[PDB]
RNA sequence: AGAUCUUGGUGGUAGUAGCAAAUAUUCAAACGAGAACUUUGAAGGCCGAAGUGGAGAAGGGUUCCAUGUGAACAGCAGUUGA
């Protein structure tokens, strides 16, 4: 399949894909901006302390109404929070990604994140009801994600 | 209601044996377009025309 | 027949409950 | 060594001053196991139904001001888990709590 | 597993309400295995189900 | 380019308002990849016979029962489900 940003060199990179995950767009993405460019060992680590609310993700972007917490001045920012969805549903997709590179025979301890792309999916549709007789969406956003690893050390 | 007439019986019958999926063989046939039966009918969510 | 060893344990299973709740009379296997 | 028990006495009082009637009990069971977390270094803490029985004894809002529990950890060598080591809380019996001091206590 | 149908039966069987059922929490899988009232009533002569007593309402203070 | 134009699609608002009427849950175990919510047991409570109990009429029409699944739905979840 056709990623964005293909690999300088597809021999010492591996790639992973989700399409339709049921995960909220925003929160990925704040996620992939966080895990963005790290090891994989870190990367991993650093999921696994976003689920255990031990470090945070920085809210940069999509930051309306977002609390400040203390762990947010790790990074140059005061928002931050803790999605444990987006945090799992990244950490699959780590794991996908290292079991493509060990069949492409390549050492999963010098892997890189140098591609992480969150894209809006097809929202699905649900109803709420109002006050006066009155229908409301109810809308999902899920998101497709790709990421490829490139090996350096 | 539990007291009912025969030929409101018989007319709850035909629609409970017509709301039932489409066979899985339909969608080999040639040229089908069919997909899946799109006249379903489900208790709570529409109610019957009696 | 009873033993000191078969005693012991056998003040666990006819206690299904605490204080003022009815002994378990019988845990028989049949087949 | 790591196979040891011990028993202690909490101040259920102290650790559930200031919380709402319809919170108390479960408070108690919380601060119960947060003080074995603490006291055993073990994530893995089991309460004895026996100990939540007299934690809830008098309802949900009138729970003991001290209770006396016992603190074994215990190897959890029986399937592949995270840890190997937990920490059972059962619940001791006493007539008074004066001059109660934490102790040791043999197999 | 799941035991919901057993206590139903069990209830039945024995004419109390569902309060009293008693399955034995260690041979839920013996339990399990009983789909049918005859099945039941095999259970409930075995001891595995149990009819628990009526909660005590005394009247002493009353008399 | 306009017609509070017609139909369709998409934003900011915004991960915001909100998921606050009727006292209340806790412990252990089982199944399970996964348990605040399923099941079992223990405990603490509520309805308190003008009931949150047991049965009918009208209305519904298969929702009843067993087994299986975990796509969508059950405005959190679910191994559960009308
Ligand atoms: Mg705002
Ligand atoms: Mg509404
Ligand atoms: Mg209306
Ligand atoms: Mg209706
Ligand atoms: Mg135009
Ligand atoms: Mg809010
Ligand atoms: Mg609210
Ligand atoms: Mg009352
Ligand atoms: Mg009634
Ligand atoms: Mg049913
Ligand atoms: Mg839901």
């Amino acid at each position: 399949v056709r990623y964005s940003l293909d690999p300088e060199n597809p021999t010492k990179s591996c790639k992973s894909r989700g399409s339709n995950l049921r995960v909220h767009f925003k929160n990925t993405r704040e996620t992939a901006q966080a895990i963005k460019g790290m090891h994989i060992r870190k990367a991993t680590k650093y999921l696994k302390d976003v689920t255990l609310q031990k470090q945070c993700v920085p809210f940069r972007r999509y930051n309306g109404g977002v609390g400040r917490c203390a762990q947010a001045k790790q990074w140059g920012w005061t928002q931050g929070r803790w999605p444990k969805k987006s945090a799992e549903f990244l950490l699959h997709m780590l794991k996908n990604a290292e079991s493509n590179a060990e069949l492409k025979g390549l050492d999963v301890d010098s892997l890189v994140i140098e591609h992480i792309q969150v894209n809006k999916a097809p929202k699905m549709r649900r109803r709420t009801y109002r006050a006066h007789g009155r229908i409301n969406p109810y809308m999902s956003s899920p998101c497709h994600i790709e990421m490829i690893l490139t090996e350096k050390e | 209601s539990s007291h009912k007439t025969f030929r409101i019986k018989r007319f709850l019958a035909k629609k409970q044996k017509q709301n039932r999926p489409i066979p899985q063989w339909i969608r080999m046939k040639t040229g089908n377009k069919i997909r899946y039966n799109s006249k379903r009918r489900h208790w709570r969510r529409t109610k019957l025309g009696l | 027949i009873m033993n000191q060893e078969k005693l012991a344990k056998l003040q666990a299973q006819v206690r299904i409950g605490g204080k003022g709740t009815a002994r378990r009379k019988k845990k028989v296997v049949h087949r | 060594n790591e196979v040891v028990t011990r028993e202690y006495t909490i101040n259920i009082h102290k650790r559930i001053h200031g919380v709402g009637f319809k919170k108390r009990a479960p408070r108690a069971l919380k601060e119960i196991r947060k003080f074995a977390m603490k006291e055993m270094g073990t994530p893995d803490v089991r309460i004895d139904t026996r100990l939540n029985k007299a934690v809830w004894a008098k309802g949900i809002r009138n729970v003991p001001y001290r209770i006396r529990v016992r603190l074994s950890r215990k190897r959890n060598e029986d399937e592949d888990s995270p840890n190997k080591l937990y920490t059972l809380v059962t619940y001791v019996p006493v007539t008074t709590f004066k001059n109660l001091q934490t102790v040791n206590v043999d197999e | 597993s799941m035991l919901r149908l057993q206590k139903r039966l069990a209830s039945s069987v024995l004419r109390c309400g569902k309060k009293k059922v008693w399955l034995d929490p260690n041979e839920t899988n013996e339990i399990a295995n009983a789909n049918s009232r005859q099945q039941i009533r095999k259970l409930i002569k075995d001891g595995l189900i149990i009819r628990k007593p009526v909660t005590v309402h005394s009247r002493a203070r009353c008399r």
